[PDB]
Order: C-alpha cells, then structure tokens, then sequence
C-alpha cells in the first residue's frame, strides 16, 4: 500500500539523499489539488450501484451466450459471483484513485485475476470488455458539473483512466 | 466453485457443514468433531490408538474446553511437530500453520516476517498462541466451531494471489502434505517475496498432468518481443513432462515455451508429438 | 546489421533460439544482402546450407522448395522450413545452427559466397 | 447438490464408516417416493407451455403496472416480455429436475443461492414470481399423491423467495 | 457428490430443456432394479472386514518383499497404514454402487491416489495386486445365493468390476 | 501416448510384472471377433465426415445466432474458418480412439488442452460441447441404420462411440 | 509402443488428414493375424515354468564356467541363480507382451531399448541370453503357422542382442 | 562457470578496489595445493565406470523394489536412463572439484534436478541414496596411498565430500 507521497520516499530512500526542492515543489501541487481529489473519488461511490448494474445489463445484452445455458455466467450462484465482483475493481480503483497510485490496485486485485481464470474457465475477454463499460461510465460521471463550481479535472480524471485501463489490459 | 470444484477436487469443501459444539454434550458430535479436527489440523494424515491423544479428550467433553483451546493443545502436543515441525523448514511451518489453523495460504511475506521475529523471542509455543489469537481466526472461527478451509470463497479482504497458494498448498482431499514431492522445503517461499502468484494445477486423473512445479529460472510471464508471429497476440504455454528423444534433445523436461499466434496451431502438435502434457496457455 | 531488439530477447529468455533465428532470416537488412543479389534456386541452396546445416542432396530439390518460395514469400519458405520435421528433430527446440557431419567436408561459410556467379557478371 | 442417496453417502463419509443400515434405509425412501414423482413430473412436462404462458399472464393482471410502467426491469418493451417466459421457463425446468432428483438439491444450487442477492441488484420483486408459482399450483393439473408431491417443491421455493 | 438422478439432471441442465420421456422412461428401470441395489450394497459392508484380511494375505504371499525388513510395508505402523487404507478403497466404492455413478468414487479415492505415492514410495503394484485381488472376492461375494430370492443382476454387477477397475487402473 | 486396447493390458500386465491370464486372452480373443465389426463402424464415418461437419455447423449456428452475428467469437470468415476446420478434429481424434479402442489417443491430444485453451481465446466452451453433442447424435443415426448390410447388434459397441463424444464433450465444456 | 494399428493411426496423424483406405487395411492385417497369434501366446503361457527352468539349465550346460567362477555378475551363489530365473522369466512376458500386441512395440519399449547400453557395465554377455532365447525357440512345443509367428519375435530379440 | 580465482575477481568488482594483499596470500596457497587438487581428480575418472556400477548394486538391493515390476527404474529403457545419469552426477562433480567452486556444479546438475522429478514420478529417496553412496566410495577411492608420494589433503578431500552433500541435500 503506497502513496503519492511514499512513493517519492521509498524512491529517495533508495538513493539515501535528502529530499530535493523540485519533489517537494511538486508535492505541494498535490496538496492544491488534493480537494480536487476529493471531489472525484466521493463521484464514484455514490454511484457505485448504479454503475454496478448498467454496466452489467449492457455487457449481458453484448455477449447473451453468458446468461444463455452453458454460459459461464449462467446459474444465479456464479451470476452473482460476476455481479457483485464488478464492485471489486471499483474498490480497488477507487483506492487508487483516493492513493494516487497504482500500487494498491496492483497486488490485490491485478496480481492473479490473469491467473485465476485458466483454472475457472471464466473468459479473460469478458471480463475486460465489462471493466472498459465502466470506464466510460465511471469518468462521465465525475465529468458533469452540476451543483459543484466549475474547475479543470483534465490531467486528473486521465489518472483515472489510466486505472481502468491498467486493470483492463492485465487480464485480456 | 462447482464444476470447477469436480476438477480441483474441492467438491467436498465447498458443501461442508460446519460441525459446531452445541452446548448440550452428546458423544456422537463430539466424535465427530474430534474427526473434524485432526483431519485438517494433521492434514487427512491417520491417527492411530497411541496417537489418539485420549487425554486431551477428557477435557473435552467438559463444559469449559472450547474447540478452540483444543487446537491449541493439539498443535503445541509433540505428536503434530513430530509429523511436520521437526522434518521441515521453520519459513514452511509459518506458511504451514496458517493452512491448519487459519485455513488460508499466506497472503504477504511481511505476515511472514513478524512471525520470525515472536519466534526468536518467545518461542514456538507462542508462535502457535499468535496465530489462534488472532482477529481473522475469532472472526471466521468461533471458540466452537472447528477451522476449515477458506481458500475458495471469497472471505473479503483476500488477495487472490492467496486463492492460489492455496492450489500450492494441499494436492486434493486425499493427499497428507508430508506426501508433496516437494515435502520438507518450503513451496511458497519463493513466491512470497519473488511476489508473484504461480500456476493452479489441479490433482490426478481429473487434470491430466499434475506434474508442474514452477522452475528457479524460468520464462517470465509478461514478455517484450513479437516473437517473429506477424500479429501480436502472444501466448505462453508451459509443458509438464517430456520424455521424449534422450540425453542431448531433453535437458530438462517441464520448461515454458513463448510461442506467438500463427504458429500455436503447429506448436500444440510439436508438443504431443513429444509426448508432453500442457498445463497452461496464457496470452500476454 | 544486428538487432538490438532480437539480442535482449535471449538474454531475457522470451524467445525461442529457434524463434530467434526466424529474426535473422527475416530481416530486411540480411534480405537486402541476399535477396537482391541471389536467384531463387539459390536461395534454397543458401537457406538448407545455412539454417538446416546440411549440403542439399540434390538439385531436383531446389527446383522443389522454388516454388513454395515466389507463392508463400522469402518469410513463408524460411517458415516452412524451420517448421519443418527434419529440423525439429535433429537440432532441437533450442540449439544453433551448425553443420551435422562433416568427417572431410568443407566449412560452408567458406564453401558458398554470399552472393552468386550471376550477381558477378552484372558487376563486371 | 442433495439427494437423500448422497445425504447418506456424505454423512457416512465424515464419520469414516460403512453403509450401514443407518444410511442404507435412506435409499429406499428415495427409491419408492420416485414412483410417485416420476409421473408427477410428467405431469409438468407434457404441460409445459400450457403454464408458462398461465403464469405469465397471471402475473400481468395481477400486477397491471408492469406492461405499463417505462423501464427495463419491467415487460413495457418486447424483450421484456420476451425475458419474462424466459424466467419462468426457467423455473419450471428445476422443479422438474428437483421432482426427478427426489431432493432440494437442484432447487439449492440451480435457483435459490443468490436468488435473494440479485433481486435486490436489478430490482426485481420477488411476489412477481410468488404469484407466478401459486398460479402453477393451482392449474398444475396434477392429482393424488403425486400432485402432493409436485406441490411441496413450489412451496419450498416461495418461502425461498420469502 | 452425484447420482444417476442429478448426473440426468446435470447433464439436462447445460441444454436448457426439459426431461425428454425416455430419460425418464430410463430412470423408471432404476426404480425397479432399486431393490437389487440394496442387496448388493448390503452384502459387501456386511462381509468388509473378513475381505479386508482375506485380501491382504493373498497379497503379502505373493510379494513377500513387502513385510519383509526394508519393504514399504514392514513396520507395523505402516503395515496398519496399509490394512487400514484397504477399507477406504471399500468405503468409497461401495457408496459409488449405492450411488450408481462414479463422480463420488473419482474426487475422493482417485482423484490423488496416483499423485500421492511418488512423494511416498509406495509402489504401484502393490495397490493394484491388492485392488484386483478385492475386485474377484466382492464380484464372488454379491454372487452367490443362500437364502435371498433368485434374480439376475449381471447387468449390475458388472457395475461393481467397473468401479473396481476403474479404482485399478488409475493408479498403477 | 497412443494404445490400443491390446496394449492396455499389456501396460497393465507389465506393472504387475506376471504372465497374461487366460480370461485376459479370451476377453482379446472377443475383440477379435468383434474386429470386423469395428472396421464397419470407423469406415461409416469418414465417409460421412464433411457431410456431417456442415450439416452440426448448421443446427449450431441457428440455435446460437449472436456467433456469426457481428462481435461474435465466430463471426469473420477467418474465425469461422477455424472453427469450421476444428470440427474435424474432434472427429479426427475420435474416429482415432474407435480405431484404438482405448480412449489414451483421444486424451492426450484433443482433450489434454482444449479446456485449456479458450480462457486465453476467447471461444466459449459450452457452446463447443454442443456442437460436439450434436455431431454424436447423427454419427451414432449414421452407423446404426442398415442398407445392404449383414444385420447385427453391435450396440456393445455403438455405446464406445457415444462414450467417446461425451468424454470429448464434458472435458471441456 | 508400436501397433500396425497404431502405426497406422501416427502416420495419418502427421499428414493431418482422415482413416482413409490405406490406413484402413493396416487394421485387417492385424486382426486376422491375432487368431493365429492369440493361441501362439497360450502356448507359452502354459508352459511358463518349463521353458524358464529349461533355458536355464541350458545356459549352464553351455557356459559350464558361469557356474564356478567368483563374481556378482555370474550364477555361483545362489542370489545369482535366484536372478537367473528372473532375467528369462522376464524375457517370456514380452514375448507373451509382443505376440498378444502383435507388434514389436513392447519389445522395442521393455526390453531391447538400452539393452546394449546395460550389458557393456554390468558385463553381462549378450550371448549368455542367445543360448537361453534358443532353446525356447527349439523347446516351445508349439506347431503349425501360428508357431511360426510367434518364432519370429524370438528371433527379433536375438537380432537385437547381436 | 566459475572458479577459486573468478570468485575473488567477482567479489572484487563488486566493490571496485584493488585486489588485497592477503587474498594475494590465499591464492598462493591454491597454487601450492593445485598439484595435489590434480592428484584427486585424475583418481576419479581413471575410476569412474568401476564406481558407477558398485554404487549401482549396492542400490538396487537395498531398495529391491526399483528392480521389480511396477519401479520407477524396472525396463532396460528406464534402467539405463539411471545409470546413464549416476555419471552425469559424476561429471559436474569432478568438474567442481577441479574448478574448486560450486559454481559450475549449480546451473547445470543441481538446478532442476528436485524440480524434473514430480513431472517424472522417480522418487527422490532413490537419488538422494545413491548420490551418498558414491561418495562414501569416491573419498575411499582418492585417500589410500599405493605409489603415490605421502601427502596430507584433508583439508582438501572435505571439499569433495561437500561436494556430493551439496548434490544429495538440494534433490531430496
Ligand atoms: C537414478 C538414481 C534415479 C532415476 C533417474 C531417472 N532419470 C530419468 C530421466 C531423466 N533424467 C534427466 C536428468 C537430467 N537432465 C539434465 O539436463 C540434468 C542436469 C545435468 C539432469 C540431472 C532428464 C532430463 C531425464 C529425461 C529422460 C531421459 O532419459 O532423457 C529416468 C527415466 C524416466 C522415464 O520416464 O524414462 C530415470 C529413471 N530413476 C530412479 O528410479 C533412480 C532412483
Ligand atoms: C467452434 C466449434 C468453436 C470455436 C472455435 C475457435 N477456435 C479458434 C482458434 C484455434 N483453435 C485451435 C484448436 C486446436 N489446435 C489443435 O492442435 C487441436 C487438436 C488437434 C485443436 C482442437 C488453434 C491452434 C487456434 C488458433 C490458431 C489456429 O487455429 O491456427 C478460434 C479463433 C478465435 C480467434 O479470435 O482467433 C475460434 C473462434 N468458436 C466458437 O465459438 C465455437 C464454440
Ligand atoms: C506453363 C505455361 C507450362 C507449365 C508450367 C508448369 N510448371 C510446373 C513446375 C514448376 N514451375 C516452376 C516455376 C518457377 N519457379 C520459380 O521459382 C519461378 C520464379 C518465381 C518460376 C516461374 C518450378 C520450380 C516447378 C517445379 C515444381 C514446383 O511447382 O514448385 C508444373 C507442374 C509440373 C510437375 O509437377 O511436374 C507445370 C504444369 N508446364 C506446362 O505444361 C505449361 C507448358
Ligand atoms: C466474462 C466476464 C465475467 C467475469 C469478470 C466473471 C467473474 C466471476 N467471478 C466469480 C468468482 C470469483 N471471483 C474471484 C475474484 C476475486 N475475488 C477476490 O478475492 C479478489 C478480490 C477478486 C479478484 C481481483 C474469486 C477468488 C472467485 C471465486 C470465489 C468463490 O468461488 O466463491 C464468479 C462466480 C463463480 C465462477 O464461475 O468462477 C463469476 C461469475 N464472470 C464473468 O462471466
Ligand atoms: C472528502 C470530503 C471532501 C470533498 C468531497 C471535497 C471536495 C471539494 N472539491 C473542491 C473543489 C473542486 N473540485 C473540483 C472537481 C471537478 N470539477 C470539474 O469540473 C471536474 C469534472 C471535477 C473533477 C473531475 C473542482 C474543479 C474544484 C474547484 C476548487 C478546487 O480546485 O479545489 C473543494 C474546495 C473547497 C470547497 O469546495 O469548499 C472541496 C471541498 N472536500 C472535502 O473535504
Ligand atoms: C479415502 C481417501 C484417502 C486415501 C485413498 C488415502 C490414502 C493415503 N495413504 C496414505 C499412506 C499410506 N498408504 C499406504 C498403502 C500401501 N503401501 C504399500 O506398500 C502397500 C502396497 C499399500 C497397501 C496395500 C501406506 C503403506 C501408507 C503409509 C506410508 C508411510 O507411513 O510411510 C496417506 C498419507 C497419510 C498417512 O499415511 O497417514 C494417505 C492420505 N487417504 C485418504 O483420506
Ligand atoms: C436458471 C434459473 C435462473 C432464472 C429464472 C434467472 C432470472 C434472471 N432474470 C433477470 C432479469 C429479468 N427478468 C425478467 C423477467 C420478468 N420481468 C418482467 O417484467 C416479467 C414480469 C418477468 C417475466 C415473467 C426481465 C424482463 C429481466 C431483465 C430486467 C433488467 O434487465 O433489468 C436476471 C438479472 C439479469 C440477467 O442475467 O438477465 C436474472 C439473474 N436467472 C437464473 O439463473
Ligand atoms: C445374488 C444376485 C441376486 C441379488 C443381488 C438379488 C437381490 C434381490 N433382492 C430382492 C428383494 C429385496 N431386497 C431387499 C433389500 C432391502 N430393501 C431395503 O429397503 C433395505 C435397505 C435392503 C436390505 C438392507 C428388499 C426389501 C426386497 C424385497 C423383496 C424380497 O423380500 O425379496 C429380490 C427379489 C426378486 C427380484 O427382485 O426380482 C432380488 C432378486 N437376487 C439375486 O439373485
Ligand atoms: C447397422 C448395424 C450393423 C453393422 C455395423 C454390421 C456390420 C457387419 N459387418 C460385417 C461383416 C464385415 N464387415 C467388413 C468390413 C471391413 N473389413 C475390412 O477389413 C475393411 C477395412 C472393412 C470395410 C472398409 C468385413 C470385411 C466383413 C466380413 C463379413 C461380410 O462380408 O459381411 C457383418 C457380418 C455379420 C456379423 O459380423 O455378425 C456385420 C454384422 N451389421 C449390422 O447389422
Ligand atoms: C524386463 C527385461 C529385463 C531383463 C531381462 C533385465 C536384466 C538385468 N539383469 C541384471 C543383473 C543380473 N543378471 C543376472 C543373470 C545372469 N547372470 C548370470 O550369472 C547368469 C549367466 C545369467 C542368468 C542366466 C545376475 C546374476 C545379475 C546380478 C548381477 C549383479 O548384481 O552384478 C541387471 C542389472 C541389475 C538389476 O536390476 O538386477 C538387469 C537390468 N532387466 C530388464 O529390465
Ligand atoms: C591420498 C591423499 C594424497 C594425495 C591426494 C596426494 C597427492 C600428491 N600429489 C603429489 C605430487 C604430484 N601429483 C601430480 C599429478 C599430476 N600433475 C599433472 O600435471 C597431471 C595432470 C597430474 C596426474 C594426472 C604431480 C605432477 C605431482 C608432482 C610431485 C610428485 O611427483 O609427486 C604429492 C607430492 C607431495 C605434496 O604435494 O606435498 C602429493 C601430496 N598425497 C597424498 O597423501
């Protein structure tokens, strides 16, 4: 479990040096936009329900042959085991996105998700097809403004999409 | 986990019913908790009548004995280190006491280190005390409910790359742990701080090889190169066992090919043609 | 002409030495060193000579891998040829190339020019 | 899954015994209880499009504002409808495998677990297929000890529901 | 764990029909030979311990290496090992007679018997000599009519070397 | 490793180490009889092979529409291509193990990695153990009826072949 | 193993394509073949213990030296004359393997891979095992076309010891 | 492939100094005890085939069941794939003891040799036995005088007993 911060220390532990004015210059700009950060991560998990289940609805329109019999995803048991595991990267996302790195995201919920599907018979390809429509979905949510005042989230929100895309390219 | 479980041979821990103590004594339940116990806690090995530690059975069927504090006794009595403390390594045993009495394969290797650390200064006896009296052990795991295996669900919290050092850890329902070819060293102490988690591979019969065990220097997983294959789709399949032609043609059996997409379909037939088993393909 | 590409892959192990040869016979900067300048009967003699290590047997031979060649392309005739039984065997999945028996036979990188007596004449 | 076959195999597995007579008795009451439930899932079968049809129209009078109201959890569209005979087709066919198999197992791993886990997801309320059910109960057809045991099997899936 | 019944309803599971008519016209033939079952089931746990000893002496004759000094089996301990595994052979094939399939008999008593022996050494052999040498003493013993009604069971008794071989053959 | 039902129980024979029993040489000495029987079974079928692939491709294709359909995994006429050819390495691999007799054939290069195979593709494996369970139902109509042939009942041996589709079919799906 | 049923089937393997008529024939050949080779191996399986102790004899009447001299390796102990029965009576199953196969594959697998390899450490002479191997060809009792058949694997094993 | 010599000049890079003068020391006495490191391993290969085949019996009696039906070593094929190898123990040994470093002993023999074997079925007690009872006879071998000058080399031949302990205790 890293930081933003415990980043730049573990990296300038490595070097044994002191901390240079340009990284603390550059920490400081974190600080300024740490409220932005705030406004971004607190998007999603009011939404997270909602996003759960419209993004499921338009992957099992997309691929029927998963609810259809001899799908993977067919019987209400395993159903669920793919519905409520979809809120599964969206904690670790999110954890990510409130960390600012990538690094709780990769040894909990990246590390065997590649792995564990050749012994579940659960298609690598499904599964990021279903992260990519929360992508869409998850940065046009914290896009709109309505009801907060108008600021620039452009290099902040790409963060975000880098994570889905980090969590999507590791499996398929 | 069913008609994966059929495969993984873990059919039998996925519809398991808890065994309790209800507080009302009775010798059957009883009975057949003490079978629920030793065959997780010792690993299905058998127990003869010398073996059946008859006195620590009389405190049992009083009132004031928990499951819990007989998991204790059974773990700290010389019979269970005779079997697994004395011919093994003390990295296995930390990794082995959290398949016994926790029931899930070590997550982080720092768990690991903390351990090493209480052992120096307070012994294995209270090794054992740390791992009974802990948050994940009371929250699973009542004082009358025996430890089972929660390597398969999800136990909120997990690392997946835990769900497959527990594939690591037993080799089926039948199997005794001291009985792994790979029996006294310890299986996950490269993974744990290499930090990768390797492949599941099943038991026998259900999968056609069982004979995989991740090499010291072997193909790494996520690679760089096209691979001469004119589309970038690239796939690692790993072998079990070749025998085929001698001395200079097999140097080492079981090692990991990266092959490309446009000759997959002709490496498949190179493959069997020697004779060879596949465990695993995996795009990268 | 080498490939700094094709060299860290073996140092890293991701790639087959036998995947690794399909770089050399497939790069550009060896095709314009012996495309050009070598005729199509050539280039199985040059191919078997080299990649297989073994003398052709005959020259009804060449005539036979010719056509295969000019239809699948420099990369589908190299292809087919690493792909092929009789190399698989022999050499193996990961051994380099060399010449199999030679008891009184004459080194072939001495024995065939890079380039062809016809390539010669046009030079002159 | 459960069988009152394999309720014997696996209680005798854990204890580390043989069949006794304990377990073997099990096996009987399984095996003449068939004949009254094979023919009560014959019953269903040769009925089968006769009751998701029943059902599905049952449901709708019951419930007028689920052709109406403008939603995909609801039957205003024709995919709607098109998934409603879906979803009790779907029931049927595990009362029909859990009569066969003489045992809830079917029920246990086929509908119920999750079943209260997913309804609360895609907000689809469980006394739709309630009235869905009691209309199959009522116009089952089926007579005698056999109906008595085709109708255990929709009863232990409402009170699953509820 | 499956039955005849739940290996129908499995298998009809994965097309998304209902139980065809000579399905069930197939299990009605199970309900009748259901008796015979029964007292094929009934007379082996009967007769388990006396062909748990019968067995073991016809084997440690014909390999005497095994009892004797260095052999796999020479201990007493190990020796019970062996005498007290012979059982769970018999314990896990006759709940697949009373189950009539095999999907009991294969996670449980098959599924590591050959993987475990190679970090054990005990040989191949000596399971299979031993297996066989039960397989014509159950067939024998289920066979043989003394005070029950005459029947034909060929059809199912084959059902029981079946499960016998496939218990073999598995292994060695 | 490819065997045969003969060295089946010579394989087996050989762990025990003794001589081959006599009823093991009279069960043999059945399959001899039955060898004829088994050269009319494995001849009906490659007869029947392309006639039998596009006639289970097409009950697959219409009772699964969304494969051909655009994002299907079959949909381009590449993918299709492949799948079209696969068919005829199941029953390239089964009509091996008929021939054989014994199911080692069958296991070790058309079963060892197909279940494999498909989470790192993509393909769905239920809908290939249909395609499967379709083609067993029509090879099984095919050898069964009889036209200027002697009349016998081999469903002895009919019921290898079902067993060899549906080994072949529930290893993977 | 090696199997003309087999060796038809690894032979279509490689060109990728069906059973065709001329993988086809292959099979026929054995079949027939097996009746006049079945009864071939039940010659020798009842006499197993005549041509063991006959072959045996036979060496040391031949090899009068291999009795007397000081050595592991020979048969002056009785471990070494213990190890003699089993050496031919461990010739008689493949034989038995190899006729019943039909094929030279269980002795191309069991015996004769590496047999040249062993001899030359263990300096067993392989011309010990040629007297042994015929007296069994003189010795089976076994007449007609079907002993021939069964001759020849006789003769196949000592081509491969020289 | 390293040896006494390239393990200092690596351990010296590392740091990146001079070579010191007390290492200069040590490996002047390599030199002084170079003549008497050919005296070992000349003796071991001049006698290579003879303890090939006595470590070979004293094996295959002591653990019967290799030799009989079923073992993991019973056809001529297999039988010589083990006795083909118990040189392969031998060359990478005595090329270590000429090199005096592990080195070459690790990457090739030591390597994969407990991880070939769970793919392979051969048992690990059985290499592990044979390994020691090599060495038992390969320190024999090289101690007795008989035409040789009398020296003193037990500071020497411990490295060879460590060298076969090292390859017995990574298998089994
Ligand atoms: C001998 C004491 C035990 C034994 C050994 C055994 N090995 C094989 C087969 C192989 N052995 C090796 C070993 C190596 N190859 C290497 O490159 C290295 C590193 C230097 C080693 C150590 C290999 C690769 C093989 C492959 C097969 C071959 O021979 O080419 C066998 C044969 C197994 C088979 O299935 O045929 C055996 C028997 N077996 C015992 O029982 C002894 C205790
Ligand atoms: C058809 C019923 C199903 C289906 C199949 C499908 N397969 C592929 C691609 C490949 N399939 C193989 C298969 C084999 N190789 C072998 O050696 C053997 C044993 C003899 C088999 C069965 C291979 C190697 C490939 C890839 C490369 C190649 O074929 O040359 C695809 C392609 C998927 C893609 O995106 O490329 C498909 C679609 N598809 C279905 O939906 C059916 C269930
Ligand atoms: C065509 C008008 C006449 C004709 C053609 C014909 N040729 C062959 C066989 C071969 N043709 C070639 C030709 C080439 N090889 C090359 O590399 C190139 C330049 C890129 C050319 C033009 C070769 C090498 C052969 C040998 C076999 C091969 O195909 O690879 C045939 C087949 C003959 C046979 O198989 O014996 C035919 C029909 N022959 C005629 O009848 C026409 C008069
Ligand atoms: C093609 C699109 C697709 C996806 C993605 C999918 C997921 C999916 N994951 C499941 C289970 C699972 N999912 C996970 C994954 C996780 N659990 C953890 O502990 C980690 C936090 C996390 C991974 C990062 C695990 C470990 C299981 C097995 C849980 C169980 O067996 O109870 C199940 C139910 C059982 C199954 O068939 O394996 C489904 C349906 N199904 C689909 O059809
Ligand atoms: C943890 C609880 C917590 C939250 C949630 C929080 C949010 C938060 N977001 C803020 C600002 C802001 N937040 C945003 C966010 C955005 N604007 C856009 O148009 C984008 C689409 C979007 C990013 C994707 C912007 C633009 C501002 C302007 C002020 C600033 O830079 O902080 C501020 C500044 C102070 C204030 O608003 O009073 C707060 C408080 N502060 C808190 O203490
Ligand atoms: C019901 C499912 C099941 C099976 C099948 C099972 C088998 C089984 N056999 C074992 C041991 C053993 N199994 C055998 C069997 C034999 N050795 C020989 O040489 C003979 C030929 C043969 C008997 C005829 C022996 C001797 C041991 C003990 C080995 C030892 O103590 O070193 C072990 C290791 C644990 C222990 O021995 O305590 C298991 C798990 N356990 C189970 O839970
Ligand atoms: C094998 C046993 C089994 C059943 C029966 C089952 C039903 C089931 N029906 C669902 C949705 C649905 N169910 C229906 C059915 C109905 N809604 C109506 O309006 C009608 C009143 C009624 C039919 C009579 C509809 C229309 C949907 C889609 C709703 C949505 O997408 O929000 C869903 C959630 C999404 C899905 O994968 O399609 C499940 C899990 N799942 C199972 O595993
Ligand atoms: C040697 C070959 C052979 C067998 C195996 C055999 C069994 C056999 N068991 C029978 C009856 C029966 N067998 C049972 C057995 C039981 N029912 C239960 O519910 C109990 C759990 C269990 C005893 C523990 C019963 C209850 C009957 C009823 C008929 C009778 O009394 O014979 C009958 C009566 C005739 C028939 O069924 O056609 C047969 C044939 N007969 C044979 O010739
Ligand atoms: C519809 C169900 C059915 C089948 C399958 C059937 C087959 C069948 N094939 C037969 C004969 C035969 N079948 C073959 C076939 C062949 N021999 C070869 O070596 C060739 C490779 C191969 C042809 C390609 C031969 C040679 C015979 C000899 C007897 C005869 O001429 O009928 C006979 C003669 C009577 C008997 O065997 O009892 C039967 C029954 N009869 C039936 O009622
Ligand atoms: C399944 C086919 C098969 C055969 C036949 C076979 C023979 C065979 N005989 C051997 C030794 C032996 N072979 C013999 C046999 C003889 N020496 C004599 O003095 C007599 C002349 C002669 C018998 C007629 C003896 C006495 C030994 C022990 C020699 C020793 O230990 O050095 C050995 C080496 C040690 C061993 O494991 O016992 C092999 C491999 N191995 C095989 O896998
Ligand atoms: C039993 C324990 C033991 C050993 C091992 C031993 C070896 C040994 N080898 C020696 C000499 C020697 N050893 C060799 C051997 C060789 N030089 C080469 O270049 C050849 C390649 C190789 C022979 C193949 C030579 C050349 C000498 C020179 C001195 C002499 O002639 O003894 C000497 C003379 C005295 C000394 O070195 O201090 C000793 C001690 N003495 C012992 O007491």
């Amino acid at each position: 479990t890293l930081d933003v911060f415990t980043k730049v220390v573990s990296q300038a532990d490595s070097r044994g040096e002191f901390l240079s004015n340009e990284q603390l210059d550059a920490l400081a700009n974190v600080v300024k936009e740490g409220n932005k950060r705030l406004d971004v991560v607190n998007r999603i998990t009011s939404n997270a329900s909602a996003i759960v289940t419209n993004a499921a609805r338009a992957l099992f329109e997309e691929q029927p042959q998963l609810i259809a019999p001899g799908g993977n995803a067919y019987t209400n048991r395993r159903m669920a085991a793919c519905l409520r595991d979809m809120e599964i990267i969206l904690r670790y996302v999110t954890y990510a996105i409130l960390a600012g790195d990538a690094s709780v995201l990769d040894d909990r919920c990246l590390n065997g998700l590649r792995e564990t599907y050749q012994a579940l018979g659960t298609p690598g390809s499904s599964v990021a097809v279903g992260v990519q429509k929360m992508k869409d979905a998850a940065v046009g949510i914290a896009n709109d403004p309505n009801g907060i005042t108008k600021g620039d989230c452009s290099q902040l929100i790409s963060e975000v999409a880098s994570y889905f895309d980090r969590a999507a390219a590791a499996v398929g | 986990i069913t008609t994966a479980a059929s495969r993984l041979g873990t059919e039998p821990f996925s519809d398991a019913p808890k065994v309790e103590l209800r507080p009302k004594a009775s010798r059957e339940e009883v009975e057949s908790v003490i079978r629920a116990v030793y065959r997780h806690v010792l690993g299905n090995d058998y127990i003869l009548a010398s073996e059946r530690l008859v006195s620590a059975e009389s405190l049992l069927r009083d009132g004031n004995l928990t499951v819990r504090e007989f998991v204790r006794s059974v773990a700290k009595s010389e019979l269970y280190k005779k079997k697994f403390f004395y011919n093994s390594f003390q990295t296995r045993l930390i990794e082995l006491n959290y398949k016994h009495l926790l029931g899930r394969a070590p997550y982080d290797e720092s768990e690991v280190v903390y351990h090493l650390d209480l052992y120096q200064n307070k012994g294995y006896d209270a090794e054992i005390d740390s791992y009974i009296d802990s948050w994940e052990y009371q929250s699973n795991f009542g004082d009358n409910v025996v430890p089972y295996y929660r390597g398969f669900e999800t136990q909120v919290g997990q690392k997946t790359a835990g769900f497959n050092r527990i594939f690591r850890l037993y080799r089926g329902y039948a199997n005794s742990d001291r009985a792994q070819v790979e029996g006294t060293k310890s299986r996950l102490a490269r993974e744990l701080a290499s930090n990768k988690a390797s492949t599941i591979v099943g038991p026998s019969g259900t999968n056609d090889s069982w004979g995989f065990r991740a090499s010291a220097d072997v193909a790494p997983k996520k690679n760089l190169g096209n691979a001469v294959g004119e589309g970038d789709r690239v796939y690692r399949l790993e072998v079990t066992g070749i025998r085929s032609p001698g001395y200079p043609s097999v140097r080492r059996s079981s090692t990991v090919f990266i092959v490309p997409y446009e000759r997959l379909s002709d490496k498949i037939q190179q493959v069997h043609k020697q004779g060879g088993k596949i465990v695993s393909v995996t795009s990268a | 002409f080498r490939q700094g590409n094709l060299e860290s892959q073996l140092k890293n192990r991701a790639i087959s030495v036998r995947d690794f040869v399909r770089g050399l016979a497939k790069s550009e900067a060896f095709k314009t060193l012996v495309i050009k300048s070598n005729s199509n009967y050539r280039l199985v003699e040059l191919a078997l000579k080299r990649l297989l290590g073994r003398a052709p047997y005959n020259k009804d031979e060449e005539i036979a891998w010719s056509i295969k060649i000019a239809t699948n392309g420099w990369d589908g005739f190299v292809d087919a040829l690493l792909d092929s039984e009789e190399y698989q065997s022999n050499f193996g999945e990961n051994i380099v190339p060399y010449q199999r028996r030679r008891y009184k036979d004459r080194p072939f990188n001495l024995v065939t020019p890079r380039y062809g007596n016809y390539w010669r004449d046009k030079l002159e | 899954v459960k069988t009152p076959i394999t309720e014997a195999i696996a209680a005798a597995d854990t204890q580390g015994r043989f069949l006794g007579n304990t377990e073997l008795q099990s096996a009987r009451g399984r095996y003449e209880r068939a004949a009254a439930s094979l023919e009560a899932a014959r019953g269903l079968t040769s009925n089968a499009q006769r009751l998701i049809d029943g059902a599905t129209q049952a449901v709708y009078q019951k419930f007028p504002y689920t052709t109406q109201t403008p939603g995909p959890q609801f039957a205003a569209d024709s995919r709607g409808k098109s998934k409603c005979a879906r979803d009790v087709g779907h029931y049927l066919r595990i009362i029909t495998y859990s009569l066969v198999a003489g045992g809830t197992g079917p029920l246990d791993e086929y509908l119920i677990a999750g079943l209260a886990e997913i309804n609360s997801t895609f907000d689809l309320s469980p006394s739709w297929y309630v009235e869905a059910l009691k209309h199959i109960k009522a116009n089952h057809g089926l007579s005698g000890q056999a109906a008595n045991e085709a109708n255990t099997y929709i009863d232990y899936a409402i009170n699953a529901l509820s």
